[PDB]
């Protein structure tokens, strides 16, 4: 089975930086698509980042100037580097990977 | 059709046996699938109104569609006459008369009259105008003969996503050909009619996904 | 019921040339007139002062107003570029007619051409929003720095603009 | 046939092997279905009377129809001679003789004489006149070979309305080779010969019906 | 063949691969059925004597007919020489020699000589004359190879009237005869050789029935 | 297309029935196998934008690929407009307007405008540019539709070595990659994925064996 | 699947009225719908028609004055009768067409 678990979220001051990372079992090159969504209490699940195999990374406009998404196949992790964090960015962030069906992590809380 | 010779002059040339057979054959094999409308337009390049009527009249079956086409042509002819009525008077030596709706459709005009209009300076393109009306009519027929509503195209549980998308856009194409309008409906129903597990993948992909990204994701 | 007036002071390589007054026919095309007025006064924070005439073609027209790319590429409206062809009722009847430039239908921006001849082939394609009132002789003077391909032999700059009383 | 060459002058050209085979084959495959009359007219573009006789003579079967066609041609030749009798006299050096009925049919004329008439100023279009007579004859044959009277075309209970309508106008096309009122019988018999469940639907449509609207209703 | 060119001049052109293959195939499929004679005339439009001989020589089978055809050509060649003997004498620089029967048939003449005669002013159409002889020969072969006499053409019991009439006039075409014979024969054998179900109908139609009326009348027998 | 004419002038010619039917058939028979891209380029020699759109539009199936292809064209059209923006202004009598991305793709331009650009001096080759975008799009489709990764191409036990090698480089062609990749990959996977009877022979040949030498060496396994 | 006519009643001359016909299921599923009427003595007359994808056609004695519309939400055919006359008095039946003709039960309509 494919298992994912995020970590690295927490409470930080404004303007800081953070790298959330989602660890996946097996090799990440086996996945046909991976990405990041977030949902805050009272806020609807919002799409953050996506990386599809062979394609460039796509990021949402609300994070586009400030966030970056990268993949390290060496560490089998999906990284979302978020600089200049804002309070409106406060939410729980989830990773997903697509093989056969869609799999999701449990999420990590981000509080600015 | 009308082509130019080595002098550049526009002269009439007989419709070729290859084109006529090609049109009869494409209709026999593809009937009124949406893709036939491109083929007709290319095969009727430079055609006079006489030639277009010849191509349509050589079709043996599908006489219901042909009768619908005649109705559409007749409707377009009346609006032509209403928007461009014919000015009445004696014809001046070396002047040509004004084409009526029925002259554009090749029913009451001679080949020589048709050639005169098409080769005038400025040209009165009765061939291109008639072809417009015929293609408008053929478009209506493809829609009538579309066998399935796009709402009834649903991905089978074991159907590869690529094969489902092919079926989806074939139906959409028949529904009065592709357009930008077909895109508001596309970003919605293609996902809603996908199978369970792929729908989850497409939803997780987010908004603005390209076909390449979605098709890769569900492979 | 309103027909305001707007004035331009033209310079050539920094040397003053003359002042051109034109009346804008806001009674027929207020939306198109209002864009030009606000672009001419700079009341929105941007406008024509310092812009160039990028195409001067003698016997045809003089064109300028591209204050975003300075070469004929893109002009901007007070609406974000994007404004519509207001109407085509008016006709290009002769010298002094002021009309908007447009790459295509409904692609009007901040670029204008001042006719120096009757230009009937533009009728129904470009929108007449004003006419020269005084200083057509200065517009004619601008023509002398032009060429057949629109290239100017000297830099033609709009030194000032505003509303005439 | 007679065609325009790269200079403005009209010159004779050999009948092509492609055209001959095409005509022979369409008759073998389609016989005297109504759409063959268009095909003949297009394949005989620019034909001399000799060429038209060549096309008809290369047909191997259907010799009953061909003999019937000869009768119609002979009938048309006599009417030509009666309305345009030949003015008799010695022929002036370099002037052409006047064509008789038999000259138009290519029986008593030479290729050079046929070319002379067709390329004269004013042109005497012996090729076009003969083609008209042949088409009048072919129309009668198509009608004789219509397999079903319109009155016997009735929709089956399991027949899609589209398939019945296709059959209906094909039969109507064969009778009187189209070119008729095409309206009195339609407003009547198409509904009466419809199937029982469809007839109720068609009856319910009310006055005025497009072919398109009725076929949609019965879909 | 000899063709018009783009300018007015008459020039030689090689026989095309499409025509040659077409002729070989029609012979393979139709043999010497009467309709082959018109096809030959159309496919040989403008042919030189060389081209006509090529077309005939490319036929592989039917060598009895081909040898019989050669005999007919030789008979016509001899008659040509008798009615148009060759004037003997020294040939004047740049003048054509006179064609003999054998020159028209392409046996003793070169392509250049054949082109010379056909393009002269006035033209001596050795190609058209030879085609006449070949068609005369083919007519004899089609008649010999007609498989059935009209006297033996009788309508089958389940045979549609159209098909019997089709067979009747096809046989008449191979038999060729004349138009008087074709109209006397119809007024006679077509009714008597008809089936009895059709015969009763045709008899009931009365005198002066058109061919068209009988075929319509008899469309019920099936 | 635009062709040379008999005189020097460049004139428009209708797309031929032979080419259209040929394109429809190659798609039916070969779908989006890599060799279809060269055929498209040859069949579209001299094409106007209208002609290229006709060829693509006459394809009936594979509508997923066709819709994906439309997306790639639109992406390239937008980049064209960004690098070659249209200069706005009143058009001078007898001067051409500037083509936009959408004009090159034949969506908003007329045939006469397309001919005007292509026949200008200097010529603005809107047809050749559009063909570039279409070929870029087709390349992506062939790669997506490659059914097997080279990693999954392994020689069958009874498979002739030539056929395994044929399959190997066919897959590489769809995968396209590069020449460095094609030569690194051969030095690796072709030997390891070979059959064991062939593998022993290939191993025994030693280092530096040419592709030619291995295929000759392995012609015995059958 | 059942059919039910509805919407009839009593109105004065010069007034306006809208008739409605209830169908089981959704009415947009039908390939054609329309209106007929039958008056005492006078023969059954055709009133209104709507064909799918086409503009609405109404009979000629009423064509200039009435309007018909369809809401698949209410499963109703809304024949709007404008410029009403006394001659509209009849019992009215609506019909809807789906590849089996269907009829309503009718409504008596009296304008005076």
């Amino acid at each position: 089975d494919v298992q994912l678990q995020e970590s690295g979220g927490g409470l930080v001051q404004a303007g800081g930086s953070l790298r959330l990372s989602c660890a996946a079992s097996g090799s990440i090159s086996r996945f046909n698509a991976m990405g990041w969504w977030r949902q805050a209490p009272g806020k609807e699940r919002e799409f953050v980042a996506r990386i599809v195999k062979g394609f460039d990374p796509v990021l949402a406009d609300s994070v586009k100037g400030r966030f970056t998404i990268s993949i390290d196949s060496a560490e089998n992790t999906l990284a979302l580097q978020m600089n200049r964090l804002k309070p409106e960015d406060t939410a729980v962030y989830y990773c997903f990977a697509a093989l056969d069906t869609a799999y999701w992590g449990q999420g990590t809380q981000v509080t600015v | 059709p009308i082509v130019q010779n080595l002098q550049g002059q526009m002269v009439h040339q007989c419709i070729s046996p290859r084109t006529l057979n090609a049109w009869v054959k494409v209709v026999e094999e593809k009937a009124f699938s949406p893709e036939v409308i491109p083929m007709f337009s290319a095969l009727s390049c430079g055609a006079t109104p006489q030639d277009l009527n010849t191509m349509l009249n050589t079709v043996g079956g599908h006489q219901a569609a042909m009768q619908m086409l005649k109705e559409t042509i007749n409707e377009e002819a009346a609006e032509w006459d209403r928007l461009h009525p014919v000015h009445a008077g004696p014809i001046a030596p070396g002047q040509m008369r004004e084409p009526r709706g029925s002259d554009i459709a090749g029913t009451t005009s001679t080949l020589q009259e048709q050639i005169g209009w098409m080769t005038h300076n400025p040209p009165i393109p009765v061939g291109e105008i008639y072809k417009r009306w015929i293609i408008l009519g053929l478009n209506k027929i493809v829609r009538m003969y579309s066998p399935t509503s796009i709402l009834d195209i649903r991905q089978g549980p074991k159907e590869p996503f690529r094969d489902y998308v092919d079926r989806f856009y074939k139906t959409l194409r028949a529904e009065q050909a592709s357009q930008e309008v077909k895109n508001a409906a596309t970003e919605t129903l293609l996902v809603q009619n996908a199978n369970p597990d792929c729908k989850t993948i497409l939803k997780a992909l987010g908004p603005g996904a390209t076909l390449e990204e979605m098709m890769t994701a569900c492979q | 019921m309103v027909n305001p007036t707007v004035f331009f002071d033209i310079a050539v390589d920094g040397e003053p040339l003359g002042r051109v007054s034109f009346e804008l026919f806001a009674d027929k095309v207020p939306k198109t007139a209002e864009n030009f007025r606000a672009l001419s006064t700079g009341e929105k924070g941007f406008g024509y002062k310092g812009s160039c005439f990028h195409r001067i073609i003698p016997g045809f027209m003089c064109q300028g107003g591209d204050f975003t790319r300075h070469n004929g590429t893109g002009g901007k409206s007070i609406y974000g570029e994007k404004f519509e062809d207001e109407n085509f009722i008016l006709k290009h009847t002769g010298p002094g007619i002021l009309s908007m430039a447009n790459a295509g239908p409904n692609t009007n921006g901040s670029q204008f051409f001042i006719c120096t001849a009757k230009t009937e082939w533009l009728d129904g394609k470009h929108v007449v929003f004003g006419k020269v009132k005084e200083g057509m002789n200065i517009v004619e003077a601008m023509e002398r720095f032009g060429s057949r391909n629109g290239k100017t032999s000297k830099k033609i700059t709009i030194a000032d603009c505003g509303q005439l009383e």
